[PDB]
């Protein structure tokens, strides 16, 4: 099911709410150890893990260097070594197991580094950076390669996205996006980079588009309804869900559907209660 | 409240 992790509506959250669309409503699950918001959420081998973010509360606002992992059977947290930094508006790729986290900041500090981490050593190293410090960075894998996508450096808002070589351990710019976008929605869905909402320094986004690895081009495709950024994405079965986000002056809980075969955009179900910066998989 | 995410400072 599509599992959500954290967020935030006034503080930080340790919420977790599985959906399914073939149920129709929501559940409600073990509360994450410590809240998060601005993390991210992948799953490996059926282990929803919890990477990075940060708890904003009223008595504190600590960046988290922190990854927690939640067994779906035993409904329960565990902790799982740290990262090498905190990063809040952290993103996430799944590889071949081993877990990429990607840019975030900490305090001032917004990260280019670039970490790994998989459920055997339970180690992070440090690879290479990006050519970009971006939080707010939308990630991505397809055919074994890693992009990040979008973003903010610190001053500006980035359309740019490039591509992590494993095996040559480099980064490659690619193609950017039409759009200026930090803080959008990325995922994979049929075999294009898709993007989704965000801001762009002045507004929210309610645009979508995606990337044609073969073209290498940037097709615009049908938008959603309401413009977000903040926003929780993931594929579940061939379709997209984008869950909350915040549009500058509310905190939603719409979950809208993009429909690739028709090119549409719906509304299925909202969110308990509105809420930004989750961190969402799928198992 | 921050223009991106609506967090709080």
């Amino acid at each position: 099911l599509i599992y959500t992790a954290g967020g935030y509506f006034r503080q930080s959250l340790s919420y977790l709410e599985a959906y399914n669309p073939s149920d129709g409503t929501w559940l409600r699950l073990a509360d994450l150890q410590v809240p998060r918001s601005g993390l991210a959420g992948c799953v490996v081998g059926g282990l929803l893990y919890a990477v990075g973010g940060r708890n904003n509360s009223p008595d504190g606002n600590t960046d988290s260097s922190a990854l927690d992992c939640y067994n779906p059977m035993t409904n329960q947290w565990s902790p799982c070594a740290p990262m090498s930094v905190p990063r809040n508006r952290i993103g996430v790729g799944v590889i071949d197991g081993h877990i990429y986290a990607v840019g975030g900041s900490h305090g001032c500090i917004h990260h280019n580094s670039v970490e790994r981490y998989e459920p055997e050593r339970d180690e992070w190293h440090l690879v290479a950076p990006m050519l970009t410090r971006r939080i707010g960075v939308g990630v991505a894998v397809l055919n074994r390669l890693l992009y990040a996508v979008g973003g903010f450096d610190g001053t500006n808002r980035l359309n740019s996205a490039e591509c992590y070589y494993p095996e040559r351990n480099e980064w490659r710019m690619i193609t950017a996006m039409n759009t200026i976008r930090s803080g959008a929605g990325v995922c994979v869905l049929h075999n294009c980079i898709y993007a989704a909402g965000g801001y762009d320094g002045q507004d929210q986004l309610n645009s979508v588009e995606r990337y044609d690895v073969a073209t290498a081009t940037w097709t615009f495709v049908a938008p959603m309804k309401h413009r977000r950024s903040a926003l929780g994405i993931t594929v579940h079965q061939g379709r997209i869900y984008v869950l909350g986000g915040y549009d500058g002056h509310t905190f939603l809980d719409s979950v809208e559907c993009y429909d690739p075969d028709t090119d549409t955009w719906s509304e299925v179900t909202r969110m308990t209660s509105g809420r930004s910066g989750v961190g969402v998989a799928v198992t | 409240a921050d223009e991106e995410t609506g967090e709080a400072a």
